[PDB]
């Protein structure tokens, strides 16, 4: 009989029954999505945005919903943390509960297809035979994606029948959803420009919609037709798995590296905003202005937003997880209560030191504490018989300005030694690790899930286009070579050009 | 009735070519002292 | 060890102490381990792709071979044909002896040397 | 419980391999 | 720089000294493609 | 106790090891090059704690 | 084979099995879009590795304000 | 030793499901000879 | 089973094969040579000399630390080597 | 406007023009001239 | 008749070298693909990347030779010859690291070039094209190692340079920073390399010791002929002994072949995708469970925490030298090491 | 209405069974560990 | 809720250990 691997084939002939089958898989995926929202409902904590955001709790779906623009519960909550929202019925609940009333009608049109496949529509008129004109069913369906294309761009996004997007500002303090308006310009290739995302749907929109046209009307090449099987169902699967291939690693990149449609408050931040200490930058730029203006050193650092300063902390760099450490970056380093305020660094001669910052390539790193100048003065050694920079030599101290520790001072040693191993991690926070039974080891964020999942999948469905586009084009000798094969095809010098018998010399 | 110049030649000539020329510059190079 | 962790510990303790990777036994061992993974899929892939029809589409191709049959299950000219054109023609071989001798040589002298 | 589990799968592949051996499909010639 | 062309030399006489003892050879394989 | 400093590994699946970490641990450095069955040990107790059961393997 | 009321109306959308249009056809136009494409995804791809650089173009999450 | 606690069902039916597909599929199989 | 070019044996054993290329292959030799004793390949491709790695007191490798001013460091780099 | 990076797009933009161009041109005047008999 | 069609045929005449339609992507990009490493190696350092040397023309020999990445500065630029950092100079253009993307990307287009030569040679002569789907699993090794990875790292710095000594320093990395070893999709890679290989060894070892006696000479390789009919080989007495010595043997030629297919493009595959877990430093570093206990009780250690303590030196003493631009100082007081050494 | 003619039986035989259940157990005993952890 | 956490495999191999024996017999009778 066929063997188990192919067991799906007898649909390749069988239009009803094929569209039975993709029924049943959406019916499946639009529960799954329904599934998964509700889980994450009931497991989400709403009550701080600021240090314990949806990120920090292994929300996946809630993203992606919040980016849209569904930004409140039934229960009266909203992911901004405003209160007393009525949201109507396009609620978290009410896109789940619409996903799974979904699945039950695709899963009853499953069947009815199932039952009555022998519909006289997917008969060839002349030969009698089942048949799908695929020329003719790619232009309707690229004119469909194309209105649809258009109208996300033209109505959802803008506002003008749509909530619009999110959008925040550069280091992810104020976001919400905005209605946003068109780039023309070449900013809107910009992948930073949250305008183009606008452009690009409206644009793209009007040539689907044009090329759908065009594909409806014109007739394929024989060329063409011949060259690439237009006649045979599974090109269609190789050059579809292409393009899912293709945009599955976009987004993979698009995810990693950050773009308007990833934004950190819904994804956490990415790991080149800790190589390149985007938010430390920001925050020292902040402190210098309320030092200019006249501000003292605990105003300075108590003016920093606690939201700012858990952006410059290593435990939500992605790049900090591992493959097999499960579940919510709460369940590592616990659920971050407060900051505790910025730590500053001082030898026995008043002189101000910097903890070396832990770079993502590392599980540990030594304690090792610089100058401006980056010149050592302070470390904790590991052999102690001949340290030169140890704390208790070098008299180190630490001055916490701003947070819950502010203008607080220690100059016991194992105590200024375990804040020192804190700093390597950047700004300082208090975490609740009781709750969820943490265990203390850093976790990645969904920003770090999403990328994983898609640029295994992409790589996965190369192959995958590779097999069905060998059996598109090598279909005659999918069960084995001509037992008749001419010995003097295959060895040399027989015929001028190969595999041509016309060119027999 | 052998041609001369074919495809085959192009690709023999356009490995041994640089093959040769760089042989003669690692040679060079054994006696350079620093 | 006679164990996962216990060998990994043996191999970064034995580069430590003997720089085994710049050893050149060491090395042709990975080329007998690299190319008999290679000349594995190679000839694997060589003699799949030239078999000779037999079957319908419904059934596994491997039902074509009889256990014990007395006729070849595949056409070696063909799986020389074309990959002597893949290289060129004197890189292919047409003798199935000296081609499964090679196939057992290579990484059997290569895993020598590595011992 | 993981030890537990680690000797289970360990004594099925045990038990397949009695299986595979000694209640193997029969090679039949031609 | 002269360097560039005492590099060149040697290989403008080898090709040079190449054509002149085919030259007559690859008469024949051009023209006789017709 | 493989390396004869008293410090001995845990190899099995009872004493905290999984499928991954687990071993039969390499006999004590003690020992070296010398024969150590069973009936040369004062227990088996001694046996196991400097490592026979690998050279019986 | 089983006749429908949306069967009816869709008839002539599936009724064009294997026609095709002589010869190369519409194949030159096609390789002038392919070629536009291809140097409108090199643009797209060389601003987001920086590569190519425009002006009022910075490429940063700095860019949404 | 504190192992994650649903590390236990994960293996059962990863080794269970898989399975039983195979076993259904053979002796389908045998009672069709 | 050929397919038409001249048999490598029958090249390398005939003599006018030889008579050409006694001359092409130590003039390729000599040119590969010259490239290198001459100093070319040092300015060609930038590769430092045994007496340019450093500067005399230096022990700081020259590492490129900026992207779009790498060009600019290296030359930097340079004019300190006189 | 037009930034140095610009400039250079358009260089390799034309470079790889020209040797796509002349590559193809080759291998069209060879397959005219020496053609397949059949 | 146009233009076309002779050019076609022209591409597929059977010659020596077979060109085809994919000869004119493959050849160009192999070839400047090789020769740019050869160039490199013989000619180019790495100085203002690395700090290294790495050519012939700088004293170093074939195993240390390497063509090393760009600087961890460069970012992912795709390092243009005409691009900004280079600006059209050839010379810093070697010197800032554009031979390694140059190699990297003419090889990778070079790699599609070749398979897409097995399937056109596959299609002319008409024979199945699993050497090109086998072919699939070097793709994917070579698209995670040498672009996946170093893509979700911070640049090109830290995929593997072109030499082997370098590419012995990126096994080592692997496992001081990865803990590599302990990945199971490397191990199932593991498994599928030893695997293939004995597979390999196993097959032509039967083969030649269950041989017919087709002639009288004691060289039993002149008693085959490509056209012969008969199989020169006995499957049913090699079924036999091996069936007798190892319990199971092969008994479906055609499944034997397969087999030999599946094994190391399937381990392949396995290593390449935790290669792009590890590009995110998605590791399987530690066992929570073994270092719970371990923390808390100073007499528990078993091999998988004696490979942690060598992992955290490789890193503490090889990151100063092998990440220069970090500008690591690191005192001797605070490099971790047992006693004595 | 026809009968759905695409219909086609299914197969496994034992050799089949016994490498896929190889398969499964030794995955199994593979991952158990880090599903643990 | 603090319930037994055995019980979640309990009650999953309650059900599917039965059901897959069922469903064994079903599949291998429907192809006699
Ligand atoms: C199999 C078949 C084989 C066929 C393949 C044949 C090979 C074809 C050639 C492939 C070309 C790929 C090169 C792309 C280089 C790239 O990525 O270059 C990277 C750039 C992004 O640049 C990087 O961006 C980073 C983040 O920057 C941002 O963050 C910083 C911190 O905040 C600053 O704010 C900065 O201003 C801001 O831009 C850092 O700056 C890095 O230094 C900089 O290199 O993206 C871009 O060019 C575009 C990236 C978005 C497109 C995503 C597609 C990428 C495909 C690979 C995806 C794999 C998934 C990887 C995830 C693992
Ligand atoms: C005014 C017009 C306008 C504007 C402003 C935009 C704006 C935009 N477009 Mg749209 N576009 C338009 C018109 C427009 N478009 C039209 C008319 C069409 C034709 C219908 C398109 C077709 C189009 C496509 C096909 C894509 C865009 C994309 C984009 C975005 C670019 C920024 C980005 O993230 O790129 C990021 C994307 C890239 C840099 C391309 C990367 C290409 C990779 C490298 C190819 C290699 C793949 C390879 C197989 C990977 C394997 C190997 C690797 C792993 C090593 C931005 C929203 C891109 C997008 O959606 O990104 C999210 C995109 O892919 N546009
Ligand atoms: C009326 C239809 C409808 C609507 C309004 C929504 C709305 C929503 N869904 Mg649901 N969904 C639906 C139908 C719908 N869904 C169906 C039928 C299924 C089954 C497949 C699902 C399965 C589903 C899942 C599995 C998930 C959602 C999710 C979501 C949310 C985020 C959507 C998003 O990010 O899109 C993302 C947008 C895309 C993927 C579009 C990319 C398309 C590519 C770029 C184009 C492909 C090529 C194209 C044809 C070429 C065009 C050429 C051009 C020239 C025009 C949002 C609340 C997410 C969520 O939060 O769930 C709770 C989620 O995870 N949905
Ligand atoms: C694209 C898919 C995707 C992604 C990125 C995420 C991402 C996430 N989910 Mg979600 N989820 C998904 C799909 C996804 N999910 C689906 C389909 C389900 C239904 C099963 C769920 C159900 C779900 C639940 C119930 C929970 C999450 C949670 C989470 C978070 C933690 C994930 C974690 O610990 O991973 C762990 C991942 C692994 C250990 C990797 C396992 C992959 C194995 C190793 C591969 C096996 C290889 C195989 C043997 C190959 C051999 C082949 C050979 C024979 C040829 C994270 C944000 C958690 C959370 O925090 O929620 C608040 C949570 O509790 N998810
Ligand atoms: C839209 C995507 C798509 C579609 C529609 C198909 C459709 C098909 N494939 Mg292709 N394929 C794809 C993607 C796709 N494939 C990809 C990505 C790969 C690379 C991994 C392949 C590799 C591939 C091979 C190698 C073969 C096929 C074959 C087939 C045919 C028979 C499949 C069968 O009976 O499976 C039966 C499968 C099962 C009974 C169980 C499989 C269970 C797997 C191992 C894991 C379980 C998956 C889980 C339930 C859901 C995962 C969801 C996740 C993807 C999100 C059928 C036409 C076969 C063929 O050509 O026959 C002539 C064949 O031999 N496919
Ligand atoms: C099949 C051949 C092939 C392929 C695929 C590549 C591919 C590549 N090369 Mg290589 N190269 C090749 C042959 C090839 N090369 C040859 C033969 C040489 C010797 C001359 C080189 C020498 C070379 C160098 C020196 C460099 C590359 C580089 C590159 C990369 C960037 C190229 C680029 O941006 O193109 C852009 C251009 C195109 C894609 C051409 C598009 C043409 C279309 C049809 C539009 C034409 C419109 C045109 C402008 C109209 C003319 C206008 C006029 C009237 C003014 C890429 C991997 C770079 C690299 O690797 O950096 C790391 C690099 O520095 N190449
Ligand atoms: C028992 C020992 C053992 C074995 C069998 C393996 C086996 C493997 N290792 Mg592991 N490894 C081990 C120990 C071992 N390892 C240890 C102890 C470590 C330390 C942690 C590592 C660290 C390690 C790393 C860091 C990596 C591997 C990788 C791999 C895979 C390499 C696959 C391959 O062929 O790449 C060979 C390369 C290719 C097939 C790519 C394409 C090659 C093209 C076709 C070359 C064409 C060249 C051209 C024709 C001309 C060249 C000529 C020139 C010389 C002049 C394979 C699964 C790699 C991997 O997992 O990849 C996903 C990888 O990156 N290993
Ligand atoms: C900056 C741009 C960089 C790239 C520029 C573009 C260059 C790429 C194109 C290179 C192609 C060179 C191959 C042709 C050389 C040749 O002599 O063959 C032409 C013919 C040779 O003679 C003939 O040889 C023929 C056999 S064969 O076709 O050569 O195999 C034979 O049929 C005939 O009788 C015989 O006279
Ligand atoms: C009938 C009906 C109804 C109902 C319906 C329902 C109720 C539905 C449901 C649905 C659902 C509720 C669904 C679900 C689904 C799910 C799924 C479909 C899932 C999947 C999963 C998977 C696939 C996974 C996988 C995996 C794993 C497991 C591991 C890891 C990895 C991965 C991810 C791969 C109503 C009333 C409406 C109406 C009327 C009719
Ligand atoms: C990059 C580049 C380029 C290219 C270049 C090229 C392409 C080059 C080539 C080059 C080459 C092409 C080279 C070669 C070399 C070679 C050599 C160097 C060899 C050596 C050898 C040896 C040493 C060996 C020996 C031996 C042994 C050991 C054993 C056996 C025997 C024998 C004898 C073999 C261009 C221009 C575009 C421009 C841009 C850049
Ligand atoms: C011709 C008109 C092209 C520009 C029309 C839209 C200009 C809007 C400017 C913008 O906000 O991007
Ligand atoms: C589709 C195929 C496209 C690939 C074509 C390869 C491109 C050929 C590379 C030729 C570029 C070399 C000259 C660049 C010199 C630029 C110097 C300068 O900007 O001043
Ligand atoms: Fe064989």
């Amino acid at each position: 009989g066929l063997p188990w691997y192919r067991v799906h084939t007898v649909l390749i002939n069988d239009p009803g029954r094929l569209i039975a089958a993709h029924l049943m898989h959406t019916a499946l995926v639009a529960g799954w999505a329904g599934s998964m929202a509700l889980y994450e409902l009931a497991t989400f904590d709403p009550s701080d945005p600021v240090l314990n955001p949806m990120w920090r709790q292994g929300m996946f779906v809630l993203p992606f919903m919040a980016r849209l623009g569904v930004t409140g519960s039934w229960s009266g909550w909203s992911i901004t943390g405003e209160t007393g929202i009525d949201p109507g019925f396009w609620s978290f609940e009410g896109v789940a509960l619409a996903h799974i009333v979904l699945s039950g009608l695709l899963f009853l049109a499953a069947c009815w297809h199932w039952v009555y496949w022998d519909l006289e529509l997917f008969r060839d008129p002349r030969t009698g035979e089942p048949a799908l004109d695929l020329p003719k069913m790619f232009g309707i369906h690229l004119f469909l994606a194309g209105l649809l294309c258009f109208g996300f761009g033209a109505f959802h996004l803008t506002g003008l029948f749509g909530p619009g997007m999110w959008v925040s500002d550069p280091y992810g303090l104020t976001g919400s959803v905005q209605p946003v308006a068109p780039e023309w310009g070449p900013d809107g290739f910009n992948p930073y420009n949250p305008g183009g995302v606008v452009a690009h749907h409206i644009a793209a929109g009007i040539v689907g919609i044009i090329a759908g046209l065009f594909h409806i009307l014109v007739r394929p090449p024989q060329r063409l037709y011949k060259a690439l099987r237009m006649g045979n169902i599974e090109t269609v699967l190789s050059s579809s798995i292409a393009a899912v291939f293709f945009a599955a690693f976009v987004v993979a990149g698009t995810m990693w590296y950050g773009s308007a449609t990833t934004p950190i408050e819904l994804f956490g931040p990415t790991r080149y905003q800790w190589d390149s200490s985007y938010f430390q930058q920001e925050i020292n730029r902040r402190v210098q202005a309320s030092l200019a203006s006249g501000a003292t050193l605990e105003e300075a650092w108590s003016a920093i937003p606690e939201k700012l300063a858990f952006y410059d902390y290593i435990g939500n760099n992605p790049a900090k997880g591992g493959l097999f450490r499960t579940g919510p970056m709460n369940k590592g380093d616990g659920i971050a209560q407060a900051w505790k305020g910025h730590a500053v660094f001082r030898n026995k001669e008043g002189e101000e030191l910097f903890v070396r910052r832990m770079p993502a390539f590392f599980e540990s790193f030594p304690v090792i504490l610089t100058d401006k100048n980056g010149v050592v003065k302070a470390d904790i050694p590991f052999r102690r018989a001949e340290s030169k920079y140890s704390f208790e030599q070098q008299g180190v101290t630490v001055s916490f300005y701003g947070g819950e520790l502010n203008g607080q001072t220690f100059t016991d040693p194992p105590t200024v030694k375990s804040y020192a191993r804190k700093a390597i991690f950047g700004e300082i926070f208090e975490f609740d690790t009781e709750t969820l039974n943490s265990d203390g080891i850093f976790r990645t964020s969904p920003r770090g899930w999403f990328t994983f999942a898609h640029a295994v999948f992409a790589l996965l469905f190369f192959f995958g286009h590779i097999w069905h586009g060998a059996r598109t084009l090598f279909r005659d000798v999918f069960s084995g070579i001509d037992p008749e094969l001419s010995p003097e095809q295959v060895e040399w010098g027989f015929y001028q050009k190969v595999g041509d018998v016309t060119t027999r010399r | 009735s052998y041609p001369i110049f074919t495809v085959r030649w192009v690709a023999v000539h356009t490995l041994a070519v640089p093959t040769i020329f760089f042989l003669g510059a690692i040679a060079a190079m054994q006696f350079i002292q620093r | 060890p006679l164990g996962i962790s216990g060998t990994f510990n043996f191999m970064i303790v034995f580069q430590a102490e003997h720089n085994i990777l710049m050893h050149p036994f060491h090395q042709l061992g990975v080329a007998g381990v690299f190319g008999g993974a290679l000349f594995c899929a190679m000839h694997g892939s060589l003699v799949t792709s030239s078999l000779i029809r037999e079957t319908t589409e419904t059934e596994s191709a491997n039902y074509g071979y009889k256990f014990g049959q007395e006729e070849e299950t595949y056409n070696i000219v063909a799986a020389h044909g074309y990959f002597g054109r893949l290289i060129f023609q004197y890189a292919s071989f047409n003798n199935s002896r000296s081609l499964h001798f090679f196939l057992a040589a290579w990484p059997v002298v290569g895993v020598w040397f590595t011992a | 419980m993981e030890t537990i589990t680690y000797v289970f799968i360990f004594a099925c592949i045990i038990a397949l391999f009695f299986f595979a051996i000694f209640f193997r499909e029969p090679p039949r010639i031609t | 720089d002269w360097r560039v062309l005492v590099v060149l030399l040697p290989v403008l006489l080898a090709a040079g000294w190449a054509v002149r003892n085919i030259l007559p050879y690859a008469v024949k394989q051009v023209q006789k493609l017709l | 106790d493989i390396d004869g400093i008293r410090e001995p590994v845990s190899g099995s699946l009872l004493y905290g090891n999984n499928i991954i970490t687990g071993a039969v641990v390499p006999s004590s450095n003690a020992i070296g090059l010398h024969f150590y069955p069973i009936w040369e040990a004062a227990s088996l107790d001694e046996w196991l704690y400097n490592g026979g059961p690998y050279q019986l393997i | 084979a089983r006749r429908t009321w949306l069967g009816d109306i869709l008839r002539p959308l599936n009724s064009e099995y294997g026609k095709v249009a002589p010869g190369w056809g519409t194949t030159p136009l096609m390789a002038v879009f392919m070629g536009l494409f291809l140097v409108f995804l090199l643009i797209i791809l060389e601003i987001y590795n920086s590569t190519l650089i425009l002006d009022g173009v910075n490429v940063s999450w700095k860019a949404l304000g | 030793m504190e192992v994650n606690q649903l590390g236990l069902i994960a293996t059962a039916l990863f080794v269970l499901v898989p399975s039983v597909f195979l076993i259904i599929l053979y002796v389908q199989t045998e009672s069709q000879q | 089973g050929t397919t038409g070019e001249r048999p490598f044996s029958d090249i390398i054993t005939s003599v006018r094969y030889w008579v050409i290329h006694s001359i092409t292959i130590p003039a390729l030799f000599i040119a590969g040579w010259l490239f290198v004793s001459t100093g070319l390949a040092y300015d060609v491709f930038g590769t430092p000399r045994p007496d340019s790695y450093y500067a005399q007191e230096q022990r700081s490798i020259p590492l490129v630390t900026d992207r779009f001013e790498a060009k600019q460091q290296v030359e930097t780099f340079l004019e300190q080597l006189k | 406007t037009i930034t140095p990076s610009l400039k250079g797009f358009f260089i390799g933009l034309l470079s790889g023009a020209v040797v796509l161009g002349l590559t193809f041109a080759v291998l069209i005047a060879i397959s005219q001239i020496d053609k397949v008999q059949r | 008749r146009g233009w076309f069609d002779i050019l076609d045929d022209w591409l597929k005449r059977d010659r020596f070298v077979f060109v085809g339609w994919s000869g004119i992507l493959l050849f160009p990009c192999a070839y400047l693909a090789l020769g740019g490493w050869l160039t490199g190696t013989t000619f180019v350092t790495s100085w203002y990347t690395h700090g290294l040397a790495s050519s012939y023309l700088e004293g170093c020999n074939f195993l240390t030779v390497a063509v090393s990445t760009p600087a961890n500065s460069m970012g992912h630029s795709l390092l243009l010859l005409w691009g900004p950092e280079a600006q059209g100079d050839f010379t810093r253009w070697c010197q800032l690291g554009g031979l390694w993307t140059f190699i990297a990307l003419h090889g990778a287009f070079g790699l599609i070039g070749f398979m897409l030569r097995q399937f056109e040679i596959a299609r002319l002569v008409g024979v199945r094209p699993y050497n090109a789907i086998a072919f699939s699993a070097p793709i994917a090794v070579f698209v995670s190692v040498f672009l996946i990875y170093p893509l979700g790292q911070s640049s090109w710095f830290f995929a593997p340079s072109f030499g082997v000594a370098a590419i012995f320093r990126f096994l080592l990395f692997f496992q001081g920073f990865h803990n590599w070893t302990l990945n199971p999709f490397h191990m199932m890679g593991v498994a599928g390399v030893l695997g293939g290989a004995l597979l390999c060894a196993i097959h032509g070892a039967t083969v030649e010791n269950t041989l017919f006696q087709d002639g009288e000479g004691a060289s039993t390789f002149r008693a085959f002929n490509p056209t012969q009919a008969e199989e020169t080989y006995s499957m049913v007495t090699a079924n036999r002994f091996w069936s007798q010595i190892f319990g199971i043997a092969f008994s479906n030629k055609r499944w034997l072949h397969f087999f030999m297919l599946f094994v190391p493009v399937t381990g392949l595959w396995m290593s390449a995708i935790g290669v792009v877990g590890l590009a995110l430093n998605l590791r399987s570093y530690d066992f929570i469970s073994q270092e719970i206990r371990a923390a808390e009780d100073p007499e528990f250690e078993t091999f998988y925490t004696k490979n942690l303590l060598l992992n955290e030196g490789i890193r503490a003493w090889m990151a100063p030298q092998d990440q220069p631009h970090e500008n690591f100082v690191f005192p001797e007081e605070v490099l971790p090491r047992g006693n004595a050494l | 209405m026809e009968p759905n003619p695409n219909r086609q039986p299914v197969e496994l035989n034992r050799t089949s069974l016994y490498l896929g259940l190889l398969l499964i157990l030794v995955l199994a005993l593979l991952f158990s560990s880090y599903f643990f952890n």
